[PDB]
């Protein structure tokens, strides 16, 4: 354990104590650690890019972190610091280990019970708020799915970006047949035509469906990438039950999951709808 | 050397001196703006009329647009009128805005073209105001557009030619949209008041609105209204005593329009020397009562009025001229009769048009039209257009139709209605309900609760009891007392509901009624009260009703309800006598060790038939396992126990295991998920697995057993008496080192059906090992997890090969 160095702030691992690993990406590892300077629990994202990029290629990764560090919102995981030492990239993030959306979904599956619409909007609207914040600053998420959706003990949603280090894996798309979860990807992402803001909307719609159905709209048994892509391109997926969810919810999903890349709603639209729906089913 | 702001403020003060907004105010009386009773305002602490446009809590984001919403009769327009006056008087926003422009939605065309002259039409008498001067400057002005839902004619949101530049004339819909979207005179402020139904076509135009709900009168305010309305306290007391006796009407009087109608009716009864009887129960009854009292003292003109009202709805007309009145056979004597009687207004505010005192009355008359003895007179077309903005949604037209179509008919003009038609309508309405009941809607026009309101109005048991057969699942979101009353009525008469979902909103220990009704239901099976503020006081009331002999509740869901340890006392009391309850979910509450200790009493108690108990995230520690373990030993009825997401470490589990181990325990499932367990606990688990043959599903996901834990657990699982079928091992901090033991398990055990391996470093070799060995006549039927794992090509190929070669493994699951 290195001695504490308060004068260097959060720009060294000497000021943090790792207690355990909490997750793993393909370009990075995620550790649970406490800050030795102030006792605050943090998430440490360790990125190993030195075996992939040289000093020049590495520069492409600067813009992404500098931009992400500008975010500031109660429903977004906060960035505190980033630095390089011991030939490793270290990013300090707000910790949200209380639980996540994935765990919530698994819980409902075990109970053989669907999530009440009033409980779907409860979390969905918060996610939408976080995305509005990002998009208004021209920041794309690019990996929206339950894995990155964290829920606090108080039921507050915080959107993280851990993913698989997608911000670094920008020029190695050949590996994305194995790296990534192409259930939340729009046809445009599948075709590698570029990721636009409306593609976050696609993935957001997918998430909403999944919560309501307790399963991805493009899920299937022993479904390969070929068939999966075809179902996505054809926007072919089962409807939500008419007596369990409102028409408005289904319409929101239908608008978000649109195989035509130019016909998706923006985040503001979706957020306003989520607010108006929530406002009618918002328990006090 | 004169300004315009002063001239306008004087004009505004002058025009808004009366609530009635006209002359001929019941004998040319003064409305008295002091008559105004404060309405409750709740921000999406109370919110004031002032500071509505103020910047928010962080980054000081300013508000240009404020949208108010509320039910018709609440006072959306009176609030705006009060606002106009308080400003003109220099008390409200007198520093913030130089001009306010109040525009009625019913007075603006959506079909004709014009420049933004609305700011001129609404200005002082001066026909040529300094519109191009300071009045032109955005942000110094606020527009007030009330009655968005009262807009007449079709309206679209998808307008390309939005049109800026107020000097340019364009179609009214475009002009309105441009104002709403803040494209025309941007940075100007805008206040909108609308019925919730019209939000469907408004929210798309707001961008970044602030929302406030307008609520009706409180009990105290209802009393004030009566005493302020009746200047003679002797009369006010009589009127107040009468409303107190008629509790149902009192509840409805939360809507100012309703209390006005009642007070107006009583005033007439007082003047006429009548007994002041008031026996109305429903909204329709109130409107019928009013019309009867006013007009009965006739049908020749009533029929004509009904025709006019119906035409106005279908032709989107609110303001009628003398030529329209003549077209319906209405002229001179009757028109006058309905001005001396407060049924119609003459729109004296710079207009020559006649209109209804309230839009609800227009809908009432239009509803009446269909039942008498000509836009249609058809009911099918009426119902088909129920969801259409373009027809005004027809909400009251249909709601009144339900109330009017009854077998319990009365006299006084009502004798004019045709029973033949009434019978035809009744049948059509039942078919309509069957259809609308099949597809939930929240903010459309049908809305589940709305159907209940319709059933409430039609106070006929045969009809309602039949209608209720189409609601196997009832989901409601109650707000006010009126909603609780209506819901109680509809549910009480329902004999075919299995699932009740109550999304209780806001404005606890008053609910009663509904719970009293639910406990007497014969078909209700599942009661879902999760994710709402059912704090202990509410749980206590519910528990009292849950002890009723006829409850018949099989499942009770009480998740994140904010319950504390105290509620377990009352729950225990239910368990001790309610022999019907099978599954109870108390997850996501603060039912710590003390709370559960109390629950254990109810669980141990004889005749407790509870089989499934969920205690996830209940702030429990290993300390409570001492009592819970006794429950497992003592209670033969409890078979499913989920206690994950608590502080139940290895010592907690060992306690539970010591008793669960006993082969006479009936425990079948253990939700020992995020318990923070290590390989140490596997000794205790092994003993249970090798002993208790009633255990079929064991959930250990979320723990950190490692390979050592797997080996120890396997020793138990590999025992010939282990009957475990499903094992869940999500991220258990496993490595490829454990694949040998898992491999051994896969080709050794016989009772195992599913091995769920989640996010752990099993390795590529681990999976390939599994593929080779699982082929050797495995007994496994289900998948092997392998989610959130990264595999190389050869590994993926080998896994896919397995999937194809051994189809008996219905599911295997690759992460790709
Ligand atoms: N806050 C209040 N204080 C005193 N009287 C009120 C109040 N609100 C409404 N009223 C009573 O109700 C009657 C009708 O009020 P009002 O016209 O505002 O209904 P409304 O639904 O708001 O009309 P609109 O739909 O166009 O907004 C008035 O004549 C008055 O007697
Ligand atoms: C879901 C819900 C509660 O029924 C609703 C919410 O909002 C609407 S509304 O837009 O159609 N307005 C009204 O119903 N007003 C209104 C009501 C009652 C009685 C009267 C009026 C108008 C004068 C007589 C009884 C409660 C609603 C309806």
């Amino acid at each position: 354990q290195k001695a504490l160095r308060p004068d260097m702030g959060y720009n060294t691992l000497a000021n943090f104590r790792i207690e355990k690993k909490i997750g793993r990406g393909q370009f990075s590892e995620v550790y649970r650690a406490a800050c030795l300077l102030d006792g605050v629990p943090v998430a440490l994202m360790m990125v190993q890019i030195f075996d992939l990029m040289d000093a020049k290629a590495r520069a492409d990764c600067i813009k992404e972190i500098d931009l992400l560090k500008q975010l500031n919102h109660p429903n977004v995981i906060k960035y505190y610091a980033s630095f390089i030492e011991d030939n490793e990239l270290n990013i300090v993030l707000e910790l949200a280990d209380a639980g996540d959306l994935s765990r919530m979904i698994k819980h409902f599956k075990k109970q053989k019970r669907l999530i009440p619409e009033r409980t779907v909007w409860k979390y969905f609207v918060q996610l939408c708020s976080a995305l509005e914040h990002m998009h208004s600053r021209r920041v794309m998420h690019r990996d929206i799915k339950p894995a990155n959706v964290f829920i606090t003990a108080t039921g507050v949603v915080k959107l993280g970006d851990l993913g698989l280090g997608r911000f670094f894996s920008s020029k190695t798309t050949a590996a994305h047949s194995l790296v990534g979860t192409p259930y939340y990807m729009s046809p445009e992402r599948i075709h590698e035509n570029g990721y636009n803001f409306k593609s976050d909307i696609w993935s957001l719609g997918c998430l909403l469906y999944e919560m309501a159905a307790l399963q991805s709209p493009f899920y299937g048994d022993k479904m390969n990438l070929y068939s999966l892509c075809k179902k996505i391109e054809q926007c072919d997926y089962p409807p939500l039950p008419s007596d369990h969810y409102s028409e408005e919810l289904r319409q929101l999903v239908n608008m978000c999951i649109n195989p035509d890349p130019e016909k998706r709603p923006d985040v503001t639209y979706v957020y306003d709808v989520a607010k108006r729906m929530h406002a009618c089913t918002a328990s006090s | 050397k004169k300004d315009y702001r002063k001239k306008y403020r004087k004009y505004v003060r002058s025009r808004f001196q009366c609530i009635e907004d006209r002359n001929a105010r019941l004998g040319e009386s003064v409305s008295l703006n002091k008559r105004y009773t404060r309405l409750r305002l709740i921000k999406e602490s109370p919110i004031k009329m002032e500071l509505l446009f103020d910047p928010d809590d962080e980054h000081s984001e300013p508000v240009h647009t404020v949208v108010f919403q509320g039910a018709a009769g609440i006072g959306k327009t009176i609030l705006a009128r009060k606002m106009m006056l308080d400003w003109a008087s220099g008390t409200l926003y007198q520093d913030r805005f130089d001009y306010l422009f109040y525009i009625h939605c019913r007075e603006v065309s959506l079909v004709t073209q014009r420049s933004l002259g609305d700011l001129i039409m609404s200005c002082c008498p001066d026909p040529n105001p300094p519109i191009h001067k300071i009045v032109r400057k955005p942000s110094r002005i606020l527009f007030l557009m009330d009655g968005f839902d009262e807009l007449q004619g079709a309206f679209d949101e998808h307008i390309g030619p939005l049109c800026t530049d107020w000097q340019k004339a364009e179609r009214g819909d475009i002009l309105l949209s441009s104002l709403i979207r803040k494209k025309l005179l941007p940075e100007a402020s805008l206040l909108i008041t609308t019925r919730p139904v019209a939000l469907e076509k408004l929210q798309h135009l707001l961008d970044h609105p602030r929302h406030v709900e307008i609520l009706g009168f409180s009990e105290a305010k209802r009393k004030e209204y009566f005493f302020k309305y009746f200047s003679d306290e002797a009369q006010a007391r009589a009127a107040f005593s009468l409303i107190q006796e008629n509790e149902v009407l009192f509840t409805m009087c939360f809507i100012p329009l309703v209390c006005w109608i009642v007070c107006t009716g009583l005033k007439q009864q007082m003047e006429s020397g009548k007994s002041l009887a008031q026996t109305s129960k429903t909204t329709t009854a109130v409107y019928v009562f009013f019309l009867s009292s006013l007009l009965q003292p006739l049908c020749a003109h009533l029929w004509g009025l009904c025709s006019l009202a119906a035409d106005g709805i279908w032709n989107q007309k609110i303001l009628f001229e003398e030529s329209d009145l003549r077209n319906h056979g209405l002229q001179k004597a009757d028109v006058s009769a309905f001005l001396r009687m407060n049924l119609f207004q003459k729109e004296v505010d710079c207009e020559k048009f006649y209109s209804f005192i309230h839009m609800t009355f227009q809908e009432f008359f239009a509803a009446m039209y269909y039942l008498l003895e000509l836009p249609s007179r058809d009911v099918t077309v009426l119902l088909e257009n129920y969801g259409k903005f373009e027809k005004g949604y027809l909400i009251f037209v249909v709601r009144f139709l339900f109330g009017l179509v009854n077998q319990e008919r009365t006299s006084y003009l009502e004798k004019k209605l045709s029973c033949k038609i009434s019978q035809q309508i009744r049948l059509e309405l039942l078919k309509w309900i069957e259809v609308k009941a099949k597809a939930k809607k929240l903010q459309i026009q049908p809305s589940q609760l709305e159907l209940f309101y319709c059933l409430y109005e039609m106070q006929e048991e045969d009809f309602v009891q039949r209608a209720m057969d189409y609601f196997p699942k009832i989901e409601i979101n109650l707000s006010t007392r009126m909603d609780h009353m209506v819901s109680s009525f509809c549910i009480e008469n329902c004999h075919r509901v299995e699932s009740l979902s109550l999304g209780f909103l806001h404005n606890s220990s008053f609910c009663r009624g509904l719970f009293s009704v639910l406990s007497t239901s014969q078909s209700l099976t599942e009661l879902d009260l999760s994710d709402n503020s059912l704090g202990d006081p509410g749980m206590r009331v519910l528990c009292e009703t849950l002890q009723h002999p006829g409850c018949n509740i099989r499942r009770l869901w009480l998740g994140r309800c904010g319950l504390s340890h105290e509620c377990c006392f009352d729950i225990s009391l239910v368990l001790s006598s309610n022999q019907k309850l099978v599954e109870l979910d108390l997850s996501d509450n603060a039912l710590g060790d003390f709370g559960i200790r109390l629950l254990c009493v109810g669980l141990k108690h004889l005749l407790c038939n509870l089989k499934k108990l969920w205690l996830v995230s209940c702030c429990l520690t290993s300390a409570c396992c001492q009592d819970l373990a006794s429950v497992l030993s003592t209670s033969h009825s409890l078979t499913r126990l989920y206690v994950g997401e608590n502080a139940l470490g290895d010592s907690g589990v060992a306690i539970l295991c010591e008793k669960a181990k006993n082969p006479q325990c009936n425990l079948q499932k253990l939700g020992l998920v995020n318990s923070g367990l290590t390989s140490v606990c596997c000794s205790a688990l092994s003993s249970v697995l090798s002993t208790n043959q009633n255990l079929t599903h064991l959930y250990l996901r979320g723990n950190t057993l490692g390979d050592k834990g797997i080996k120890l657990l396997c020793e138990g699982l590999l025992h010939p008496d282990c009957k475990l079928q499903v094992l869940e091992l999500d991220n258990c901090n496993l490595t490829s080192h454990c694949c040998w033991d898992l491999s051994t398990l896969l080709t050794s055990s016989q009772s195992l059906r599913k091995l769920s391996l989640g996010n752990n470093d099993l390795g590529d070799l681990g999976v390939m090992m599994f593929c080779e060995v699982l082929k050797q006549q495995s007994c496994l039927l289900q998948n092997l997890g392998l989610s959130e794992m990264y595999f190389n090509y050869e590994t993926k190929s080998a896994l896919e090969t397995l999937q194809e070669e051994k189809p008996e493994l219905t599911v295997v699951f690759e992460p790709s």
